[PDB]
């Protein structure tokens, strides 16, 4: 319930200062339950719910410690900071569950997405807090218009200043300013009057926003090269990190936010008619994110189990008839990348 | 203390930022605080390696009590978005 949320997350408030106490208080939490299948899924939804408040505003266990945590002004500038400070008390977090112990508790079905473990919701959210940071690092005014539209669309702000317009809400859900920062592309592409070779400003400003959603795939990808499993992946723990493992994010292919890649590829409509350079940087970046698609799909398929395999081969051909539905579009662009989107989804040899 | 030194500490600090001119360009914030900003880089005289605690010796200038002089001249809501932000790189500074 929420008293037992509401006592973890003060428990979580002494582990900055000293553990004896948070230990004895996780140990009167072995006068818990104990039924695996649904019980264990309680204080499951009680870490995931504080991994939501420490992405959120000021979270809920601040008060009692002053730490990191603190209730910074939300009429400060400092936003960029601010949001370290979270990624930074995020991380004491996962810490401060793995020494306590913390060891078990697992996802299910959210958004289109399936998952094998509520650790992935922390991951996850880890991952979507070097997101917004990433944007935040990127604060331009075309971008800064694309995301007070898609705020005002989500619901109204407050108009007491405070006018990002906001973003510790839209860093939980980052995921939903990226199919609206696309949507005001084409809003911003119906006025880009590229009807033949006249525009070329305006197919400059498609390539700014395409830069930024890869840079940010980019950093979900290398949040995830970052792990602390001595098992999973190897490299970047205790094990040489001159090797990267896979460099997928590990994502469970968001049937939102692989439509909006999806739809920024078809925007291989500008090629058509730019100059010989901007073609290619636009084909090296839409190779990025689909370099980062086909491994977020290859990861999932992989952990899939022998029993319900009927799921599991209908799951890769609707992979291998998106592998063949970015060979076309590549069929008329450079050979040059085939030899590396081939090596990518290292097969895909048709 | 009898002629009241943090009076006056206050009172400066105060028409210092009124002679910035606390404005806003196109619905975001101006940085007027030019003057207070460069005030704060002239305080300091690096002496970190003049072997002096520069670390922590800002706390000569007020900050709640700064806001019950801002009132009384009716700029609070003007300058009160950019004074907490530039004291948060002021104690980063610091």
């Amino acid at each position: 319930k929420t008293k037992h949320l509401k006592a973890a997350f003060l428990r979580y408030c002494r582990k900055d200062i000293l553990g004896a106490q948070s230990m004895v208080d996780s140990l009167f939490s072995d006068s818990d339950m104990e039924p695996d299948d649904e019980l264990d899924l309680a204080v499951n939804q009680i870490s995931v719910d504080l991994i939501d408040d420490y992405p959120a505003s000021d979270p809920r266990w601040a008060e009692s410690v002053p730490e990191e945590a603190a209730g910074f002004s939300n009429t400060s500038l400092i936003l960029l900071h601010q949001l370290e400070d979270k990624m930074k008390a995020h991380s004491f977090f996962v810490d401060f569950l793995h020494q306590v112990g913390l060891f078990s508790r697992l996802t299910c079905q959210t958004k289109g997405m399936l998952v094998a473990t509520r650790l992935l919701l922390s991951e996850h959210a880890e991952k979507l807090s070097a997101a917004i940071v990433l944007k935040n690092h990127h604060a331009k005014l075309p971008v800064l218009v694309n995301s007070a539209i898609q705020l005002a669309l989500d619901k109204r702000m407050c108009t007491v200043p405070q006018n990002l317009t906001a973003a510790d809400v839209y860093f939980r859900e980052v995921s939903q300013m990226e199919i609206i920062f696309e949507c005001l592309v084409d809003k911003e592409e119906a006025d880009l009057e590229s009807t033949s070779i006249d525009s070329v400003e305006w197919a400059n400003i498609v390539v700014n926003v395409n830069t930024i959603l890869k840079d940010m795939l980019h950093v979900a990808c290398q949040y995830r090269q970052s792990k602390n499993s001595l098992y999973k992946n190897e490299s970047g723990i205790q094990e040489p990190e001159h090797v990267p493992w896979t460099a997928s994010s590990g994502t469970a292919g968001i049937r939102s936010v692989v439509t909006r890649q999806h739809g920024i590829i078809l925007k291989v409509y500008p090629q058509a008619d730019s100059g010989l350079r901007t073609i290619l940087i636009e084909q090296l970046a839409a190779l990025l994110n689909y370099l980062l698609d086909d491994y977020v799909t290859q990861l999932k398929s992989i952990d899939k189990l022998a029993n319900e395999e009927r799921y599991n081969i209908l799951e890769m051909e609707y992979a291998q008839k998106r592998s063949e539905l970015l060979s076309p579009l590549l069929i008329l662009g450079q050979y040059a990348w085939a030899s590396n989107l081939a090596e990518k989804y290292c097969d895909f040899d048709i | 203390s009898e002629v009241d030194v943090e009076e006056l500490k206050l009172e400066i600090l105060c028409k210092a930022i009124k002679r910035d001119e606390w404005s806003a360009t196109d619905g975001k914030d101006d940085p007027i605080e030019a003057t207070k900003d460069s005030i704060f880089v002239k305080v300091l005289q690096n002496l970190l390696n003049k072997g002096i605690e520069l670390k922590g010796y800002l706390p000569k200038a007020e900050t709640l009590l700064q806001s019950e002089e801002l009132n009384s001249l009716k700029t609070n809501s003007y300058f009160e978005f950019s004074l907490k932000a530039n004291y948060e790189c002021y104690m980063k500074m610091q």
